[PDB]
């Protein structure tokens, strides 16, 4: 919102921009606790394996 | 917490109450008799009070 308004006073502000990085794709992996417990597979073995 | 013999689930919410609540419950303050909180600030050594 702020960057859009800054861009509307080119008479005053120029190169007004973020210094950082923009959101990106990432991979959500959900460990199903019930199935893990039913198989007798420990969360700690799962998470350190991964 | 665990899966029972008959496949039913035991959730934490079944054996515990869960609530946001103080790390501790020892201090309670009041300002002219109404609920309050606040900060008690001590002065670093040798620093200027004002």
């Amino acid at each position: 919102q702020l960057l859009a308004e800054a861009a509307k006073h080119p008479d005053m502000l120029t190169s007004v921009r973020p210094n950082g990085l923009e959101d990106t794709p990432q991979f959500k992996i959900d460990i199903d606790q019930e199935k893990a417990q039913a198989l007798g597979v420990s969360i700690n073995d799962i998470n350190t394996t991964l | 917490l665990k899966v029972n013999q008959d496949g039913s689930r035991v959730l934490l919410r079944d054996v515990a109450k869960i609530e946001l609540g103080g790390e501790n419950y020892d201090i309670i303050a009041e300002f002219n008799g109404q609920p309050a909180s606040g900060l008690g600030i001590k002065l670093a050594t040798g620093a200027n009070a004002l």
